[PDB]
This record gives C-alpha cells, structure tokens and sequence, in this order.
C-alpha cells in the first residue's frame, strides 16, 4: 500500500480474525477513516418477507430466541403444508424461522396474524442464492443447525415433516437486509466433514468462479467473513 | 317478518368463515374460502314430483347441516340478516352428536 | 361430533396416495396421482327416487370401497380429518377377501 | 383379495394390444391403438333403476366381451394386475363359437 | 425417459437380482429421475442416470457401440 | 389492512381515528389536532427519528424527516 502502515495493520488484523479459510473484501466506506467489520458465525444476504414481524422495534430487526429452523427447498404459497409442522412448534413453545425458496400469498399473510396474536413466533426469509447454488447453500444451513432439507424434488412433502427434521439455533437475528443464525446445534463432526468436503470441491474447481463462491461458503461454515 | 319456502326448498343460514382453530391451536387466517355448514330455519312442505302425493323433507326446522354450495343456492336478506335458499337436493348431511 | 348423511349420500375416508409398493419391491415415488380406495364411515337411509318407497344402500358402515373420484364427490373436515361425501352412484365396488 | 362390483357395474380384464396377425401373415406392428376385447371377472347383482325389482346382468362371470372403451370405464389395480370397471351399458357383444 | 412406469418391469428384475444398474437414455427427467433417487437413497435398488453420448443421428449410432461392448440390446 | 388478515366490514367505531377538525380542498387534506395518545406520538417519532439514522442513502433520509415534520413540528 505504498508504505501505508494502517492498511498493513488492518489486513493483518482481518487475516487474524476470519482465519485462514475466511474471506476479506474491500468496499467504499461511509466516512473519512478506514473501518474493519467482522461478521461472527453465519449470515446471508436476506431480509424478512414480513416486516410486520419485527419483535424489536429498536434495531428494526427480528430476534428469535432459541428457535426451530424450517428449511424448505420448494417455494411456499399455502398455509396448508405448514399446519402439521406449524402445530408441533406451537405446542412446543419455541419460535420458528422459515428459510424457503420464497414465502408469499395467504401463507405469508396468515403467518403474520399468527405472531401478531401470540399463537406462534415465526419468521420468513428468502433462500440464500439462486438456481443450483441455492439448494447447495440451503443444505449448508441444515448441517450447521442439525436439520433436514425438505426438498420437494427428492420425493418429500412439506406436510409430512415433523419436529425431527427441523434445525435449531441458540438465537437468530434478522433485519431488512440480512439474516444471521447465531450458534446452531450442528453435530461437530458433521460440520468439519461437510467443510472438508466443500474444501476439496475448491480443489477440483474447474475455473475461478466455482472457486470463489465455494471458499465463501466455507467461511460461513468455518471461520468468519 | 319471517319466510315460507315453497315446497322442496329449504331456508338456511351460514356459519363461520374458516373458524380460526383448524390444525389445532393455529389460528388459520382466512385463506380466501367459505363455510359449508349452516342452520335450517325453514322447511317447505316437500317435493311434489311425479304427481301422486307430496313427500316431506328429511330435514327439520333447526337442524345443523353440511350442504353443497353451488348454483342451486340463492342469497337473500331477511330483517337484514344473511340467509340461503337451496333445495334438499343440495343438503348432503346433518351434524349431530 | 360425527356426521349423518342425507339419504343416498355416503360418507367415506380416503386411503394411501400411491403406496410405495407397486411393481413389487420398487418404492414408486408419488407420480402426481391420488387413490380411489376408501373406508365407509356413514350411510344415508337410501335413495328416495320415484316416490313409492325408499330403497336402502348396498354399502354398510365400515366397508372398504373403490369409487370414482369425480364432480359428485365433496371434501369436508370433521374433528380435523379429511372426509369425502359422494352418492352410492359414485361407489363402484367393494374390496373384500 | 378379489373384487365385488356394485350392481350394474362389471369387472373385466383387457386383451392383446393389436395382436400381430391381422391382414394374414403380416405382423402388423403397434399402430398406436388398443383392444376392445376382454374377459369378464366379476358381475354386480344388476341395475336397480325404476325402483321396483332389481334386474340381473346378461353377462356371466368368465365371458369374452367386446366393449366400448369410453368415459364410463375405469382403470384399477388388483393384486398388481390391470383390470377395468364399466357398466353393462358399455358392453356391446359376446364373442362365442 | 420421463415416467417411472416403463421402468417397473425391468427395474424390478434388477432389484431381485442384487446387481446395480446404469441407465443411458436420451434423457431422464420428471418424477422418473426423482423417484430413482429415493430408490437408491433407501437401498431398494442401486441405479444411475446419465444422458446419451452425442446428438441427433450420431447418438443412436454411438449408443449401439455401448450395447456391443456390454452385450446389451438397444431398446 | 386487508394484508394482515383484516376485513373492512368487521371494523367498528373502535378502530376509527378522531380529530378536532378537518380541511380538504381539490389539492390537499389537512387534519387539525387529532386525538393522538401523546406518548404514542413522540414514541412513533423517536422510532422514525432513528430510521433516518440507519438510512442507507439520501432518499430514505429525505422522506423520513419529511414525515417526522408532519408528525412533530411544522412544514
């Protein structure tokens, strides 16, 4: 950096925090001074679909305490498929995050009135990514929270999922732009296994792009961003 | 004033549009649907078909009934209350017990 | 509470949507189809047609039946369970033996 | 287990899809057509229509029949074998001699 | 291929034979492909699906090559 | 809001707002002194006031402080 001690120090600092398999990106800052952000644990670029669900108006963000996590591969539109599962969670007390391909229609709508009343505490946020990348990434989340991806593709109905298939977390933070899972159950051995597998997916990455996204995901699942 | 249905026709009143209870505790918010249950308010003498005799209807005044809400059914306003006029042919069952 | 079908109408419940067994051992995953088999839960007195007398139905409470799933059939919710309302005309056979 | 058709309905099984013999020696390969011939496996008591009495069916268990394959006919699976359910109205003739 | 139907008679004979099965068709999609997954995901049968080598009139010529090398008949 | 499971028909006098007076012409509507739970006004103000704090641009900054003025001071 042409003898800029501050750049050196900031890089050094970043490298130290995100680890060896962590990503570091540079972008325009707001003010005059350089600034380093380190995102802890896993977080993807996803805002709540229902803004009328913010349970902390101070930050303008959703903060679900020790919740269940529903991973839906297919997009949701009907409250129907939820009822069997939505029910098991309601009679369990714990809140529920839902990361589907999408949530719209009267499904999204009714979910609002279900928390607006105090029947269940339930969040809805789009799936991270697009196309064949999404399902790959949605699985990452399953691993970190010990849940099963309900994939309509591989002969599975959303309706026939039980508490069994749900992921779990210590806490969840969702605002208008990003969702963050804080410390998921995550079978320790199954994390680093799914990491050492994606780690080798970069090894045989036949370009630069199928190299980038991969080591991004590893950072979300291993160190930091 | 009340109504007197004309033989074979039955006068009923509708019930709760997706009562928020189904699935258990979940307050299933209205999914853009209706209800098929209803209370029988008035009864006509009975179908006159086939000339010979006039057969009574198998639903009495005050029954709770599941019906098929199709074309046969009509909507009317009595004393400013929502009421339905269909024939027994459209009534499918009675909820008892 | 249970249901009381209105003469000629029969109240049945559906069975397993493409039970993974057909073809032998192969677990034929759902091919976007349904089932035509069902259990008879309630029976109406019987068809009243042609005035003179009221003929009983040939299906008893508790029969296993193959039906034709067409327009005649309707979907209802009793105690939060999926049930079907069709007339005997739509019931084709009984599975016994 | 076997099947018990519900009065008027007849349970049959289909025959060979364009048996390669027609025209004489020529093995007429499948031209995207079906067969109308079939074996009667089960019979219902008989049509109940017009109240008074219940008339038997003119086809016995084991007949070879030409039918009209239209809407009336339905497809079912018994012990994992292809069977057809139509009414006598759809059976046109019997192949004998 | 698009339907599991056409497979069942054959898929069955292989299932009761123990040996796995590769499928080289023109294509495999729909609920055919989907159900085949759950059939190996469980341990019912072991079955692979891969597109046919080539395109147009070259494909069938080449698909036959495979038949010869493995002693099979092109359906 | 028809969105969050509500029918216009099932609203009662309860849900209605109230004002001291209202002035409407061909171009502008003006509510003069509404009931407004004092504490709920400045709370809803201090909340929109912080919505400008985390306004990620200049436009989501403009409209916000416009609204605060309509709810707090004057224009």
């Amino acid at each position: 950096a042409n003898s800029d001690e501050t750049v050196g120090k900031l890089i050094a600092e970043a490298m130290d925090k995100v680890g060896k398999e962590g990503v570091i990106t540079v972008e325009d800052g707001t003010g005059l001074q350089d600034e380093l952000d380190v995102v802890e644990g896993m977080q993807f670029d996803r805002g709540y679909l229902s803004p009328y669900f913010i349970n902390k108006p101070e930050t303008g963000a959703v903060e679900l305490e020790s919740p269940f996590i529903l991973l839906a591969d297919k997009k949701i539109s009907n409250i129907r498929e939820m009822l069997p599962v939505l029910e098991a969670v309601a009679k369990a007390g714990k809140p529920l995050l839902i990361i589907a391909e999408d949530v719209e229609g009267e499904a999204l709508a009714t979910l609002v009135v279900n928390t607006m009343r105090g029947i269940v505490k339930v969040a809805a946020v789009k799936a991270p990514g697009f196309g064949d990348r999404r399902k790959a990434m949605l699985q990452d989340i399953a691993t970190l929270t010990g849940g099963t991806v309900i994939s309509e593709e591989i002969g599975m109905e959303l309706e026939k999922a039980t508490l069994e298939d749900l992921g779990q977390a210590k806490r969840v933070v969702i605002n208008k732009d990003t969702t963050t899972i804080i410390d998921g159950v995550g079978e320790e051995a199954a994390i680093q296994g799914r990491v050492a597998q994606i780690r080798q997916q970069i090894e045989e990455a036949t370009s630069d792009y199928d190299r980038e996204k991969l080591q991004e995901r590893v950072a979300k699942l291993a160190g930091g961003v | 004033m009340n109504i007197r249905p004309l033989h074979d026709r039955v006068i009923v009143k509708r019930k709760e549009v997706e009562t928020k209870s189904a699935g258990g505790i979940v307050l299933t918010g209205s999914a853009a649907a209706k209800s098929t249950r209803g209370e029988v308010l008035a009864v006509g003498n009975g179908r006159i078909l086939e000339n010979g005799e006039v057969k009574p209807l198998d639903v009495k005044v005050g029954d709770i009934v599941i019906f098929n809400d199709g074309y046969g059914v009509k909507s009317e306003k009595i004393d400013n209350e929502e009421v339905l006029i269909m024939s027994e042919s459209d009534i499918l069952a009675i909820v008892e017990a």
